[PDB]
C-alpha cells in the first residue's frame, strides 16, 4: 500500500577487496574490484588501468578469490555472497560481446547456526582441489572442486575449536593442510589440520600446535620455495615451519596493528603490510639459507616504505606499482620507488579513484540557478575526512586529446580552400603562438609566411574577401585565402603592443593604451575606418557583426562600460556592472532566442544585459557566483543556437529555453579557454584547453554527478546550511594525543587548526567535576570543533573548541521566536569514562555575524542531547529519555514550556507540521502531536520491534521510512480511517525491501530540475539518502495503478534478464535478517526497470506481450513495445 | 521427588491451550523455580494428568488477582514432582522451574474446576551484535578479544574496559553516533554494570554466581531484586534481551533511598549523601537513627573517629557506626558507616 519507488543515483565507491590475476586473457595482468554489489573489471597497462568491465552481481560480495584448475588457461572467479551465494565465474568474450557466463552456481547457507563474528572466510586449495569455507562457529564447509559439480554440493566438518581467528592453506603440501590460530581458555594457539575429501574429515596435521602471542591475529602461507606460515600480531612476527621457528618484535609495527596484507613475488620473498593509520610496511624474506638445496630463511627484517591512504586492501600490480584501496578513504595508485628515499617515504601517489566514503550527514542546498540543488556530504574519516560537493552537470566526451603547455588562446584556422571547415587550429602561448594543420589526427606544426613565427598575436580568424587578418603584438599581418601570403600590415598608429585586439567579420580593432582604432576590411588590403581615444584604459572591447551596430568599451581602472558606434566614437548608452574588479571579457549572442549580452570579470562573476536589434541597452542587473578563479568567455556553435560558454574554475554553460537562462556546470576539473572547431572528423565540434592539457569533443546527457572534495584532515560529523550568512556550519572531531609534559598534541595539521580566526569556548557555566582515573600517557582524546566553513571559496572562516570531553551531538541553524537573525545552535554532551550514561549537557547557541563566532546562550541541561527541530520558531531537544519544546524569550535565553516523558532514549528526531516521529537504535517508532491549544504534547501512534534501526525519516502525514538491521528498509503507514482505537494506536509495517547498504542520513529535496511541468510528475516527492558504502538512493511515492504496472513489469523482467551467478531476484530483495526472512513488498526496483532500456528488441517484445500500456481505459494490450519504454525513460528522468 | 530427565521445548510463536492451576496468582520469572503444594483432589488429579501427559503447566501473571485477568503468563515445566499421603489428605509436591512466556490470546475455565486457556507462545527474541551490519571485513580478525582478566586488584578495571570499547566500536566511526552511545546497547557492557553495582549492594561471587549468557543473566538479576508486582510485569513485556537489561538499570538507578532490611519501610539515608572522602557505605548525614554505647575508638581503623552502636528506631538491629570525630580539627564531623547488606534500596517516592 505505500507503493515507493526506490532507485540508486551513484554507485557504491568504498573498495571492500580486490585481487588480481588472469581472468580476462591468458597474457594480460587483470585487476578485479569489488565495491559492494559492483564488480570492475580491469586490465593493468604499463601507464595505469585500463577499464574493461563493470558487472553488477544480485549481492554483497564477502568472498572473492580467483583459481586456476588444470585444464584451463584463464582463472575461473569464486564469488561469495553475504546471504550466502556461491557462484563459480569465468571471463568469456566474442570480439565485441562480453559475458560473465556462471560454470556453477548453488547455495551455502545451513538450515541453522549462528554466523561467526569474525564473519565469513573464503580460502582456496592452492593446487585447486578444494575450497573452504568459515561460516558458522565450530563448522569449516568443504566445498569439492570437480567438472561435474555444477551445483556447488558442499559438506560440512567438525571443528573441535570454537573461535578460531584466521585460517589459510599452506603451499607444497601432498594432501591439502590448513593452518589457523585460535583463541581457546590457554591463550591464543596456531593448529594445523590435514584435509581428506574421501574420508571427509581431518586428520593429523604437518607440524603441531605452538604458542604463539596473545594478540596474534593473522597468518600468511608463504610459497614453497620456503614452505610454512608467517603470524604477525602487533608486537611480534614469527614463522613456523616446524622444525624452523624464527620471530621478531620490531619497534615500528608497535605504533598500530596490521590489518592487511599482500605478497609481491612468486616465490614470496617480498611482502607488503598495512596498518590502521596507514604506514605501508614491508616484509623481507632472507633465503640465504640454501645449505643443501632447502631454501631456509634467516632473518625477518622489515622495512617501512612510508605513509600512505588508509589501507584495506592493498594489490601489487607489475612494474612497481601498488593500488591501495580504502573502505573509507580514497583509492589509490602508489609506485614503490625502492632507491628514492626522498623523504623516508619511498611511495609516491600516481593516481586517485574517488569515494564518497561513509557519508556521516548530508545536506541539500540551493546556491541559486533554480532547482539544481547541490548536495553536501561529511565524507571519509580520521586523516582524510572531506567535504563532498555533487551536482548535475553535463559530461564533455573528449574525441581527442592534444597536450598543450598551457595555452593562452586558441582560434581556429583554414589551410585550404574555404570549405565551411577548419583544418588548423592555432594556438597562443605565453609569447609565441603555434599553429598546427591538423585535418584529422595530424599533430604537425608549420607556421605560415603570413604568420609571423613569434609575435603574441590574440585573435586570428577568416577575414572577409577570402583574406585571413592575424591581430598581433607588433602588427596585424594579413594572408589572403587562396595566395596565403601576405598582402599588407596596417600597424599600430603609435607602434605599440596591442593588449586587447578584436576580431570581426569585416572590422579589426586594435586597442593601444587608453586608444583604439577600427579599420575595414578590404580585399588583400588593410583601410583605417575610425581611430578615437577613449577617456580611460580599455579594459576589453569586441564587434559583433558584416557591419556591427554596436560596440562596446570597457573601462581598466574604473569598471564601466560604454556603448559606442563601430565605425565611429559616439556614445550611445554607459553601465557599471559591480566596479569591483576590471571586465575580463564580453560577448552578445542569441543564447536566450534574444541579443542578451554578457560581461565577465576576474571576481567570478557574470554581468548580463538585454540589448536590442537596431539601438536598445537594457540593465538587467545579476550577478551569480559562477566560480572562483578568472574566467573566458566564447560561443559555440554546437548549441541549441548560439549558447555560450564561459570557461572558470568550474566551467558553466548558459542554457536558455526561451527566456531563462541557467549556468548548468561542466563536468570538468577546470578549463582555461575553449573555441569552435569544425574539424574534417568531428565537424561541429569543441576544442578546450584545460590548464594543463587541452581536449576535443562534445558534449552529452546530463547523466553524470559531479562530485569536488574539500579535505579538512579531521572526522567530520554533522553539516547545516545557514543562507542569511551564505556559509555552512559543521561539526569535526580530530585525535590528538595526550602529552607527558601536561596536555596534548596535535598529530597532523588538520582543518581546525589551520583555520582563519579561532576560539575556545571558556563559558564553564559548571565547576568542579572528577577524574580519578588520571589520563594516562599515550591516550588518544577526541577534541571537538565547529567549523564555519564558506560556501563558494570552502576555506574555514571560524574554528570554534568546545571544552574538554565535549561531544558535540546535534546541530542545526534556525531562527527562534520573533528573532530576526539566524542562529546556529549546538546540542553537545559531557562523556567522561567513568560515567556510563551521560547526565550534564549543553544548548550553546552561536551567531555567526561579522565573522566571529560569538555566544548568545549556554542553557545547562540534566542529560545528553540527541537530535534538535524546529517548530516555526521554537526548539524542539531530546535530553536522554525526555523530550522537551523550548521557547525563544525575547531578552535571548531559552525558556522550557512543554515534556514529554518517553520510556526509550528520544534517538532519532523528524517531524513535519505538527506531527513528531521519534525513535531509537532498538527500532521503536513512536509518533506525536502537539496540540497548540492546549499547549502540550499527546501520544499518538507505536509501533516497537526488537531490531537495529539505523535512520528514519518522514515521507507523509502517514508514511514514515527508515532504515533497519541488515541493510534493509521498511515503511510504516497509519490508517487514520480505523473503527478502534487500537487500530489507528498501532503503525502498520506495510513496505519492505533489502537494499543491500548501511543508511546513515536520509534528506529531502531531489538533484534534478524543480520544474512542476503544468500537469505534474508521476512521482511525488523525492528522498534521498546515503550509505556507508557511499551510494545515494531516492526513495519517491507512486500511483497504486503505477504500482501495479511495474511490479508485473519487474515480475515479467525477472524471467528475462540473465544474472551473474544465476540469483533469483525475489530472494536478493527479500527482507533479511538473522531471525526471519520474508519477501518484499510496497517498493518497486529503480535498478531494475531503469535496466529495461539496454537490453534487445526481441527481449523487450517477450516483456511487453501484455499490459495496458498507457492505461486500461485504452486497453491497448499489445502496447506497442514502446510506450513502456517512454514511461520506462519517464521514471528515469527524476535522477 | 520423581526424577525427570526429557526436556519440553513448545515451539515459538505456536497456539496452544493449557490448564492453569488457580492457588499460584503471581508473577513467575522464566529460570525461576516455583515450587507449590497442592491438597484438593481436583488439583492433585490434574497434576498427576500434566506430570503423565506433558509434565507442564501454566500460570497467568495477573495484574490484578480480584480481576483475575492476565495479558500474559509464564509456562512451568515441573522439575521434581512429588506425592505425599498424610494427615488422611493427599499432598501433590511439584518443584518446576520457568520455561517459557506466553500471551493469554483466550481465557477459559474447565468444568472441572481447573481453567484452560489458550496463549501463543513469546519468542523471547535475541539481538546480533550491533556492529555486525557495519563492521570492516578487514578488522573482523580483531574482534576475538585477548580473554577477561579479571581481578580484585584492578578493581575498576578501568583500562581493559577502554580497550574494549576501542577494539569493539572501532567501526563506530562510520556511523553518526559515537562509541559510547553503543556501549548504552551493548549486552557485555550492560552486563558489567549490573555486576559491579550489585557488588555494592552485597559480598556474593560474582564470578559464578552470575552466568555469562545474556538471556538467561537478565532473567535471574529481574527475579532477585526486589520490586513490585507491576514492576514485574513491565520487565515481563520486553521480549528482548538488551531492552530487558536496560529496563533493568531504570529500575535500579530510580530506587536511592537506603531503607533498612527486616524493616523494609524505614528510610535510613538517601544515596545523594555519600561522604565518599574517604566494605561499608559512608554517609554524611543520616536521620531515623539510635545512637547507643560509648565512643570506643580502640583499634578503630578509622584514624579520629570514635564509633557508637547503632538501631533505627525500632528494628534494633545493628546497621553500622556513626564515626564521631575525636579532634575538634576534623572533618567531617559525623559520618555513618553503615553495613552494605544492611540496607535494601528502593524507589525514592
Ligand atoms: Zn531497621
Amino acid at each position: 500500500m505505500s507503493y515507493n519507488y526506490v532507485v540508486t543515483a551513484q554507485k557504491p565507491t568504498a573498495v571492500n577487496g580486490c585481487v588480481t590475476g588472469h581472468f580476462t586473457s591468458a597474457e594480460d595482468l587483470n585487476l578485479l574490484i569489488a565495491k559492494n554489489t559492483r564488480l570492475e573489471i580491469y586490465v593493468v597497462t604499463a601507464e595505469g588501468l585500463r577499464p574493461v568491465k563493470e558487472v553488477g552481481m544480485y549481492g554483497k560480495i564477502a568472498v572473492m578469490e580467483l583459481f586456476r584448475p588444470k585444464g584451463e588457461s584463464k582463472d575461473l572467479l569464486f564469488i561469495l555472497t553475504a546471504k550466502y551465494n556461491a557462484c563459480i565465474l569465468e571471463y568469456k568474450q566474442s570480439g565485441e560481446s562480453i559475458d560473465i557466463i556462471t560454470r556453477a552456481h548453488g547455495n551455502v547457507q545451513d538450515r541453522i547456526g549462528r554466523p561467526s563474528e569474525t564473519g565469513i572466510i573464503g580460502i582456496i586449495d592452492p593446487e585447486c582441489r578444494m575450497i573452504g569455507l568459515r561460516l558458522y562457529d565450530g563448522l569449516f564447509k568443504v566445498i569439492p572442486l570437480d567438472r561435474d559439480n555444477k551445483e556447488l554440493k558442499a559438506f560440512n566438518i567438525r571443528l573441535e575449536e570454537l573461535h578460531v581467528i584466521d585460517v589459510k592453506f599452506l603451499y607444497g603440501c601432498q594432501a591439502p593442510t590448513i593452518c589457523f590460530v585460535y583463541q581457546d581458555p590457554q591463550g591464543r594457539h596456531v593448529k594445523t589440520y590435514e584435509v581428506s575429501l574421501r574420508e571427509k574429515e581431518f586428520n593429523k596435521g604437518p607440524w603441531k600446535q605452538e604458542n604463539v602471542e596473545a594478540e596474534a591475529s593473522m597468518v600468511i602461507a608463504v610459497p614453497e620455495p620456503f614452505g610454512g606460515a608467517i603470524i604477525i600480531g602487533q608486537e611480534s612476527i614469527t614463522y613456523h615451519n616446524g622444525d624452523k621457528y624464527l620471530a621478531i618484535a620490531p619497534p615500528i609495527i608497535k605504533q598500530s596493528t596490521i590489518v592487511c596484507h599482500n605478497r609481491v613475488d612468486p616465490n614470496g620473498s617480498r611482502y607488503l603490510l598495512g596498518d590502521m593509520e596507514g604506514r605501508l610496511f614491508m616484509l623481507l624474506l632472507e633465503k640465504e639459507e640454501q645449505m643443501d638445496g632447502t631454501v631456509t630463511l634467516k632473518d625477518l627484517r622489515v622495512e617501512l616504505l612510508g605513509e600512505t591512504s588508509i589501507a584495506e586492501c592493498l594489490t601489487y600490480l607489475d612494474n612497481g606499482v601498488v593500488f591501495v584501496g580504502s573502505r573509507l578513504g580514497d583509492s589509490q595508485l602508489v609506485k614503490l620507488n625502492v632507491d628514492s628515499n626522498e623523504q623516508g617515504s619511498y611511495v609516491v601517489a600516481m593516481e586517485t579513484f574517488t569515494n564518497l566514503g561513509p557519508i556521516v550527514d548530508m545536506c541539500v542546498v540551493d546556491l541559486e540557478r533554480q532547482g539544481q540543488g547541490q548536495l553536501v556530504t561529511c565524507s571519509g574519516a580520521f586523516k582524510e575526512g572531506s567535504l563532498r560537493i555533487i551536482r548535475n552537470g553535463i559530461g564533455i566526451h573528449e574525441h581527442a586529446s592534444i597536450d598543450l603547455p598551457g595555452i593562452k588562446g586558441l582560434w581556429p584556422l583554414r589551410s585550404d580552400p574555404n570549405r565551411e571547415t577548419d583544418d588548423t587550429l592555432v594556438l597562443s602561448f605565453v609569447g609565441q603562438t603555434r599553429v598546427l594543420m591538423l585535418n584529422g589526427e595530424e599533430v604537425e606544426e608549420t607556421e605560415l609566411m603570413g604568420f609571423v613565427d613569434d609575435q603574441q598575436t590574440f585573435f586570428c580568424g577568416n577575414v572577409a574577401h577570402q583574406q585571413l587578418i592575424q591581430i598581433t603584438s607588433a602588427s596585424v599581418r594579413l594572408v589572403s585565402q587562396e595566395p596565403k601570403a601576405l598582402v599588407s600590415e596596417w600597424k599600430e598608429p603609435q607602434a605599440k603592443n596591442i593588449s586587447v585586439a578584436s576580431c570581426n567579420s569585416s572590422q579589426v580593432v586594435v586597442a593601444v593604451g587608453r586608444a583604439l582604432y577600427y579599420l575595414q576590411i578590404h580585399p588583400q588590403e588593410l583601410r583605417q575606418i575610425s581611430h578615437t581615444e577613449m577617456e580611460h584604459e580599455v579594459a576589453c572591447l569586441d564587434i559583433t557583426p558584416g557591419l556591427s551596430p554596436l560596440c562596446a568599451i570597457g573601462l581598466w581602472t574604473d569598471i564601466s562600460a560604454r556603448i559606442l558606434k563601430l565605425p565611429s566614437f559616439e556614445l550611445l548608452h554607459k553601465e557599471m556592472l559591480g566596479g569591483e574588479i576590471i571586465p575580463r571579457s564580453i560577448l552578445m549572442t542569441t543564447f536566450e532566442s534574444s541579443h542578451y549580452l554578457l560581461c565577465a570579470l576576474g571576481d567570478g562573476a557574470l554581468f548580463y544585459f538585454g540589448l536590442n536589434i537596431e539601438t536598445g541597452l537594457l540593465s538587467d542587473r545579476k550577478k551569480v557566483t559562477l566560480g572562483t578563479q578568472p574566467t573566458v568567455l566564447r560561443t559555440f556553435r554546437s548549441l541549441s543556437t548560439t549558447n555560450v560558454f564561459a570557461c572558470s574554475d568550474r566551467p558553466t554553460v548558459i542554457y536558455s529555453s526561451n527566456h531563462k537562462l541557467v549556468f548548468s556546470n561542466v563536468n570538468l576539473k577546470e578549463v582555461n579557454y575553449m573555441c569552435p572547431l569544425n574539424s574534417d572528423g568531428y565537424p561541429d565540434s569543441l576544442a578546450l584547453a584545460n590548464n594543463s592539457t587541452l581536449t576535443i569533443g562534445t558534449i552529452d546527457e546530463i547523466q553524470k554527478l559531479h562530485i569536488r572534495t574539500v579535505p579538512l584532515y579531521e572526522s567530520p560529523r554533522k553539516i547545516c546550511y545557514q543562507e542569511v550568512s551564505q556559509c555552512f556550519g559543521v561539526l569535526s572531531s580530530r585525535i590528538e594525543v595526550q602529552d607527558t609534559s601536561g596536555g596534548t598534541t596535535a598529530l597532523r595539521p588538520s582543518a581546525s587548526t589551520q583555520a582563519l580566526s579561532s576560539s575556545v569556548s571558556s563559558s564553564k557555566l559548571f565547576s568542579s567535576s572528577t577524574a580519578p582515573h588520571e589520563t594516562s600517557f599515550g591516550e588518544e582524546v577526541e577534541v571537538h570543533n565547529l567549523l564555519i566553513i564558506d560556501q563558494h571559496t570552502f576555506e574555514v572562516l571560524h574554528a570554534h573548541q568546545f571544552l574538554q570531553n565535549e561531544y558535540a551531538l546535534s546541530l542545526v541553524s534556525c531562527k527562534l521566536g520573533k528573532d530576526p537573525n539566524t542562529y546556529f545552535i549546538v546540542g553537545t554532551a559531557m562523556v567522561y569514562p567513568e560515567e556510563a550514561e551521560p547526565k550534564q549537557g549543553r544548548i550553546v547557541v552561536f551567531q555567526y555575524s561579522d565573522g566571529k563566532l560569538q555566544t548568545v546562550a549556554e542553557k545547562e541541561v540534566k542529560g545528553a542531547v540527541y537530535s534538535m527541530v524546529e517548530f516555526n520558531g521554537k526548539l524542539l531537544a531530546s535530553i536522554n529519555s525526555t523530550v522537551r519544546l523550548y521557547e525563544w524569550t525575547t531578552e535571548k535565553e531559552l525558556r522550557t514550556e512543554c515534556n514529554h516523558y518517553n520510556n526509550i532514549m528520544a534517538l532519532y528526531l523528524k517531524t513535519k507540521g505538527d506531527f513528531i516521529l521519534v525513535g531509537d537504535l532498538m527500532r521503536s517508532v513512536l509518533l506525536l502531536a502537539y496540540k497548540p491549544m492546549e499547549g502540550n504534547f499527546e501520544e499518538i501512534a507505536r509501533d516497537f520491534n526488537p531490531n537495529w534501526m539505523s535512520a528514519v525519516e518522514i515521507l507523509d502525514d502517514d508514511n514514515f521510512l527508515g532504515a533497519e538491521n541488515a541493510f534493509n528498509l521498511f515503511v510504516c503507514q497509519k490508517d487514520s480511517a480505523a473503527t478502534t482505537d487500537e487500530e489507528r494506536q498501532h503503525l502498520q509495517e506495510v513496505g519492505l525491501f533489502h537494499l543491500g547498504e548501511f543508511v546513515n542520513v536520509f534528506c529531502h529535496g531531489s538533484l534534478v530540475m524543480q520544474n512542476l511541468g503544468e500537469t505534474s510528475t508521476p512521482t511525488q516527492g523525492s528522498v534521498l539518502f546515503g550509505t556507508v558504502n557511499g551510494m545515494i538512493g531516492l526513495v519517491t511515492s507512486l500511483s497504486e495503478s503505477w504500482y501495479n504496472l511495474l511490479l508485473d513489469m519487474q515480475n515479467r523482467l525477472n524471467k528475462v534478464i540473465k544474472s551473474v551467478g544465476k540469483i533469483e531476484h525475489s530472494f536478493w530483495r527479500s527482507f533479511h535478517t538473522e531471525r526471519k526472512t520474508e519477501p518484499a513488498t510496497g517498493f518497486i526496483d529503480g535498478d531494475l526497470i531503469e535496466s529495461f532500456l539496454d537490453i534487445s528488441r526481441p527481449k523487450m517484445q517477450e516483456v511487453v506481450a501484455n499490459l495496458q500500456y498507457d492505461d486500461g481505459s485504452g486497453m491497448k494490450r499489445e502496447a506497442t513495445a514502446d510506450d513502456l519504454i517512454k514511461v520506462v525513460e519517464e521514471l528515469t528522468r527524476i535522477h | 521427588m520423581e526424577e525427570f530427565h526429557g526436556r519440553t521445548l513448545h515451539d515459538d510463536d505456536s497456539c496452544q491451550v493449557i490448564p492453569v492451576l488457580p492457588q499460584v496468582m503471581m508473577i513467575l520469572i522464566p529460570g525461576q523455580t516455583l515450587p507449590l503444594q497442592l491438597f484438593h483432589p481436583q488439583e492433585v488429579s490434574m497434576v498427576r494428568n500434566l506430570i503423565q501427559k506433558d509434565r507442564t503447566f501454566a500460570v497467568l501473571a495477573y495484574s490484578n488477582v480480584q480481576e483475575r485477568e492476565a495479558q500474559f503468563g509464564t509456562t512451568a515445566e515441573i522439575y521434581a514432582y512429588r506425592e505425599e499421603q498424610d494427615f488422611g489428605i493427599e499432598i501433590v509436591k511439584v518443584k518446576a522451574i520457568g520455561r517459557q512466556r506466553f500471551k493469554v490470546l483466550e481465557l477459559r475455565t474447565q468444568s472441572d474446576g481447573i481453567q484452560q486457556a489458550k496463549v501463543q507462545i513469546l519468542p523471547e527474541c535475541v539481538l546480533p551484535s550491533t556492529m555486525s551490519a557495519v563492521q570492516l571485513e578487514s578488522l573482523n580478525k580483531c574482534q576475538i578479544f585477548p580473554s577477561k582478566p579479571v581481578s580484585r586488584e584492578d578493581q575498576c578495571s578501568y583500562k581493559w574496559w577502554q580497550k574494549y570499547q576501542k577494539r569493539k566500536f572501532h567501526c563506530a566511526n562510520l556511523t553518526s553516533w559515537p562509541r559510547w552511545l553503543y556501549s548504552l546497547y551493548d549486552a557485555e557492557t550492560l552486563m558489567d554494570r549490573i555486576k559491579k553495582q550489585l557488588r555494592e549492594w552485597d559480598e556474593n561471587l560474582k564470578d559464578d554466581s552470575l552466568p555469562s549468557n545474556p538471556i538467561d543473566f537478565s532473567y535471574r538479576v529481574a527475579a532477585c531484586l526486589p520490586i513490585d508486582d507491576v514492576l514485574r510485569i513491565q520487565l515481563l513485556k520486553i521480549g528482548s534481551a538488551i531492552q530487558r537489561l536496560r529496563c533493568e538499570l531504570d529500575i535500579m538507578n530510580k530506587c536511592t533511598s537506603l531503607c533498612c532490611k527486616q524493616c523494609q519501610e524505614t528510610e535510613i539515608t538517601t544515596k545523594n549523601e555519600i561522604f565518599s572522602l574517604s566494605e561499608t557505605l559512608t554517609v554524611y548525614k543520616a536521620c531515623n537513627l539510635n545512637l547507643i554505647g560509648r565512643p570506643s575508638t580502640e583499634h578503630s581503623w578509622f584514624p579520629g573517629y570514635a564509633w557508637t552502636v547503632a538501631q533505627c528506631k525500632i528494628c534494633a538491629s545493628h546497621i553500622g557506626w556513626k564515626f564521631t570525630a575525636t579532634k575538634k580539627d576534623m572533618s567531617p564531623q559525623k559520618f555513618w558507616g553503615l553495613t552494605r547488606s544492611a540496607l535494601l534500596p528502593t524507589i525514592p517516592d
